[PDB]
């Protein structure tokens, strides 16, 4: 919910990220720029 | 030139010593980042170069 | 352009929920409004959360999706009044209301 | 402290225009906030009309996009409520109107919130 020109600039992310052990993983949220990611086509 | 935002960096071990950093949280909340410059000095600045080409 | 329930009776002592549907709410703010009989309908939430100051803790807000939620904590009798969301376009160009809500305590 | 009172016409006749204008009593319409109108049939709920910044920037009901003009007199600190050929389907109470803005950062890439709308008119029976 924002009007300005930071309106869908950030992007609030999931992961699963592998952890230091070989059978652990790990959901992980992070943030990113619309310069970063790109879409494949919560998509 | 100016980034004006609170931020939290985290960290997380993702492998035996690799534990790298990312950008977990902001506060207060979301600034657009920008730059500004001295219009009048830039014009100024601008009709010497007009001169010169 | 809103979905609005039109009319909520209570009891006293109880907790009203009154909710508007749209599908710019998931990208638009609601405010809420209190239309007392004969009377300048007042602000009552903004920012889908936030009451303004001399508003009583009663008055909660929350969000869910295309759905938002008007909350009122420990209702009493002269709290019957209109009640009215209002949100915009989803380009966020003009405002639209909600249809409207009709309280009745006791 | 800043007072809307509203003025235009009284009994209309059918398919008229009709300009109305609210006399914004503590008049400081700088660029502050923005200003706007809103009405209500006399048994039903509220209907957004349109939206005024000081500029000349102006917001309309998509619905009411044809029929629907509006402007301001900065000089006089009035408002300007115009109308096309509008029938009697419209007798509704007129509000003059306020949507107080709060400034959030830089006003120009239009960082700021809309803070609730402050205060209102008088009511403006107006009879088709
Ligand atoms: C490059 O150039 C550009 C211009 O060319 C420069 O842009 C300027 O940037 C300024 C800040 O960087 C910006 O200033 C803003 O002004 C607002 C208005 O302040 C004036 O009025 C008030 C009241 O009359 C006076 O008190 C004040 O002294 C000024 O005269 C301020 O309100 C803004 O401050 C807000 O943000 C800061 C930082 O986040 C907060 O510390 C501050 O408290 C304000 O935050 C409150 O309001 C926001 C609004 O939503 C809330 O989100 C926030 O939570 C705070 O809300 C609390 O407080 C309020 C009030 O107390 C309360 O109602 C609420 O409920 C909460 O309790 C800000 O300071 C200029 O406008 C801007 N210029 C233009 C033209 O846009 C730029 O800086 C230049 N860059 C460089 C590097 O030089
Ligand atoms: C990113 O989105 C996720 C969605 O699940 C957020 O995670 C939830 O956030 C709420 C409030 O922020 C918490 O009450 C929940 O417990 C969180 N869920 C989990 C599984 O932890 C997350 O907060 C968002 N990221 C940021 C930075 O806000
Ligand atoms: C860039 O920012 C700095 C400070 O944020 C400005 O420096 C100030 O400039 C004014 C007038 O030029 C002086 O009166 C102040 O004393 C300066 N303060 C400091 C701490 O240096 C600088 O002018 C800005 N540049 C532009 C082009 O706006
Ligand atoms: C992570 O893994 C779980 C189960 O393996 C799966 O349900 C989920 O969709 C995955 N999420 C991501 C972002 O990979
Ligand atoms: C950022 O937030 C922290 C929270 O403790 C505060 O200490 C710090 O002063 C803040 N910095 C700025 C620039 O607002
Ligand atoms: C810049 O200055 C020149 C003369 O010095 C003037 O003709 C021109 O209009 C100016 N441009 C702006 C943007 O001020």
């Amino acid at each position: 919910k924002l009007r300005s020109m930071m309106r869908g600039e950030i992007k609030n992310c999931s992961f699963n990220m592998t952890t230091e052990l070989r059978d652990k993983k790990q959901k992980v949220y992070s943030l990113f720029y619309r310069l970063d990611v790109v879409q494949i086509n919560n998509k | 030139c100016t980034r004006p935002n609170n931020n939290t960096v985290k960290s997380i071990r993702i492998g035996p010593g690799q534990a790298f950093y990312y950008f977990g949280d902001v506060l207060g909340d979301v600034r657009m980042a920008h730059c500004n410059i001295s219009k009048a000095t830039w014009n100024e600045t601008l009709g010497k170069v007009v001169k010169q080409l | 352009e809103l979905t609005q329930p039109p009319s909520v009776s209570v009891s006293p002592g109880q907790t009203a929920r009154i909710t508007c549907s749209g599908d710019a709410l998931p990208k638009q703010y609601a405010y809420w409004y209190q239309q007392k009989p004969g009377q300048a309908p007042v602000l009552v939430i903004y920012k889908d959360s936030e009451r303004p100051s001399g508003i009583p803790e009663r008055f909660s807000g929350s969000s869910s999706g295309t759905t938002v939620t008007l909350t009122i904590s420990g209702v009493q009798a002269e709290d019957e009044a209109d009640y009215y969301c209002q949100s915009a376009d989803s380009s966020g160009t003009y405002w639209v209301f909600g249809g409207g809500t009709k309280l009745t305590v006791l | 402290q800043v007072q809307l009172q509203e003025s235009g016409p009284g009994l209309v006749k059918p398919s008229g225009t009709l300009s109305l204008t609210c006399a914004v009593s503590g008049g400081s319409i700088s660029s502050s906030n923005w200003w706007s109108w809103v009405r209500q049939p006399p048994g039903k709920g509220l209907e957004w009309i349109g939206e005024i910044y000081h500029s000349g920037s102006t917001n309309y009901n998509p619905s009411l996009k044809s029929r629907v003009t509006i402007s301001v007199d900065k000089s006089k600190n009035q408002f300007s409520l115009k109308l096309s050929s509008v029938t009697a389907a419209d007798t509704a109470v007129y509000y003059c109107a306020r949507n107080a803005i709060t400034i959030f950062g830089v006003v120009i890439i239009g960082e700021y919130y809309y803070y609730g709308m402050d205060v209102w008119g008088q009511g403006t029976t107006v009879t088709v």
